[PDB]
């Protein structure tokens, strides 16, 4: 018998962790997001086609809205860049004064509400019409 | 900024025709410079026999270098011997190339040892061939001996084959000499 | 760091012969054809032609162009004050015929 | 020039290799677990016909194995395996002194040819000054 290079019996291969040949959706438990937007239910029957726009989520609020506020529209804006903006004692101590000092943007002298009356009482008569 | 080219040599202000009338005299009579009559006998061989140029370094006698020299794994080491250490590396190549398939239909993250382990057949087999080269340089060489050979040879044959040509045609002025007599 | 030695800059300047560009940069210059030492030195450096001195070259088409210079070399005579006639037109014929030798030993490359 | 095309034959190996790599990476499919999933394709993926996809694969096996053959032909047809250095020498040793005396017997070759030539020659020159001698 002839040895070959690099062949070598003790040496052993396992598969990938984790293992694409199975469906990886069960296997990290996601099957319950999947049927939820499926868009055929998994007995032969088709799923409902979901809505192009999020009309059916604020189908529940009564309001003067009919349209949807998009970027092209004009009626919204580009809010995800404030949104996405980031800055013994106890934890319930600790964790009061962070709550605090979220607070402090929150009352007067930054909300002084004597102006508010005086400043929205400025408001005359009926609504103009443009 | 400077020129493109390097200039001439200084040793060129030398070669004037007094030393050239004085080097047979100091013929008569790597270099320790000691007088300008240095410069016009040819400098020898370095002693080292590693000399740099062009920005790298050749020898008088190059020598094939080992890969274990070279920092690399020399797998197998009167050429038979050779010929079947080509002939496993080759099998092994092959072997090796579909445990390479293997590994990334099973898992294609471990084939990075694989890899190295192709790359070293590969330089084994290369350095194989450039080891057998100067035995396949001096059967070049043989080969061009032999045709040599067989082109003196083939101005041989062409040689006797004109000259059967010349003696036939000679029988056949005979034969019809003998028959206009 | 040694210096470099008379061998490896001859060697380096007579192997740059290969190279039309080196040369006819070379003989544009009217004080080193007119030079009676580089002339010289152009006699002196038929001793690469002979081994073990030839082993070293690499590519001996330099050897060729350094044969191949020498012979417009007895054509000229040096006088006293050192203008050397007959090298007033041999850098001409070496721009002439500058691309159809290298193109020559390219093809014999081939 | 055999070790050049066992080098060209190497390489076409290794091109080979990564061929049908970049082939069964890029033309691959998009296979069912089960008939319930739902199939889709996209238009910037290269889907092929599955039959002819496995007749692909069939040929790139089969031409990396037939030049398989054609490299272990070539190897067994490498200019000297059983003849050392030595037996090289003993070769071209003999071969010079084979050349030497066959430029001797291409001497008298040459020599033999030269005796039929002015053999020949002579006859000729014979055979015009008689009939110039005769004529005129």
């Amino acid at each position: 018998p002839s040895y070959y290079y690099y062949v070598d019996p003790e040496t052993t291969y396992t598969y990938q962790q984790p293992n694409p040949l199975q469906d990886l959706i069960s296997v990290y438990g996601l099957d319950d997001i999947s049927r939820q937007v499926a868009r055929t239910n998994l007995d032969g029957t088709k799923a409902v086609k979901l809505r192009k726009s999020y009309k059916n989520q604020i189908a529940d609020l009564s309001g003067k809205f009919s349209t949807i506020p998009t970027r092209e529209n004009g009626k919204g804006g580009q809010i995800a860049h404030i949104l996405f903006q980031n800055n013994n004692m106890s934890e319930q101590q600790w964790r009061e004064q962070l709550r605090n000092r979220d607070i402090a943007l929150f009352q007067p002298p930054n909300f002084d509400w004597d102006l508010c009356s005086s400043v929205l009482s400025q408001f005359e008569r009926s609504y103009p019409s443009e | 900024v400077s020129s493109l080219y390097p200039p001439p040599p200084p040793y060129v202000k030398f070669f004037t025709q007094s030393n050239l009338e004085k080097l047979p005299k100091y013929k008569e009579k790597e270099e320790e410079i000691t007088c300008a009559l240095d410069y016009l006998i040819p400098p020898p061989m370095p002693k080292n026999q590693q000399y740099r140029a062009f920005g790298s370094i050749w020898q008088v006698k190059d020598q094939l270098p080992d890969l274990e020299s070279m920092g690399l794994t020399q797998l197998y080491k009167n050429y038979q011997y050779k010929i079947q250490e080509l002939r496993k590396l080759l099998k092994s190549l092959l072997l090796n190339y579909l445990e390479l398939i293997g590994v990334l239909s099973i898992n294609p993250d471990m084939y990075e040892r694989k890899v190295e382990n192709i790359r070293t057949i590969l330089v084994n087999i290369h350095h194989l061939l450039n080891e057998y080269r100067p035995h396949q340089s001096r059967e070049s060489l043989i080969m061009l001996l032999e045709e040599q050979l067989e082109y003196k040879r083939g101005e041989i044959r062409e040689i006797e084959q004109v000259c059967k040509q010349v003696h036939d045609k000679l029988t056949s002025i005979q034969d019809t000499l003998r028959t206009g007599s | 760091n040694p210096l470099p030695t008379r061998f490896e800059v001859e060697l380096e300047f007579i192997q740059s012969l290969a190279n039309i560009q080196y040369v006819t940069y070379l003989l544009t210059q009217q004080q080193i054809w007119k030079s009676p030492n580089f002339k010289n030195y152009l006699k002196y450096l038929e001793y690469w032609c002979n081994p073990p001195y030839s082993q070293c070259i690499v590519y001996p088409n330099c050897l060729f162009i350094l044969k191949l210079l020498n012979g417009f070399m007895e054509s000229a005579i040096v006088n006293e004050d050192g203008l050397l006639e007959g090298l007033d037109e041999l850098p001409k014929i070496i721009q002439l015929q500058g691309p159809q030798w290298m193109n020559e030993m390219v093809e014999r490359w081939a | 020039d055999r070790l050049t095309q066992l080098q060209i034959c190497l390489d076409q190996m290794t091109e080979q290799f990564c061929a049908t790599l970049n082939y069964i990476d890029k033309n691959h499919g998009f296979e069912r677990l089960t008939v319930n999933e739902p199939q889709m394709s996209d238009k910037h993926a290269t889907v092929v016909p599955p039959e002819e996809f496995s007749n692909t694969i069939d040929e790139l096996s089969t031409d990396i194995i037939l030049k398989t053959r054609q490299i272990n032909k070539l190897i067994d047809s490498l200019p000297g395996v059983d003849v050392s250095a030595e037996e090289q020498l003993r070769k071209i040793d003999m071969l010079q002194k084979k050349l030497v005396e066959v430029e001797d017997e291409k001497i008298e070759a040459i020599k033999k040819k030269e005796k039929l030539l002015r053999h020949v020659d002579s006859l000729i020159e014979d055979f015009v000054d008689g009939i110039a001698n005769s004529k005129k």
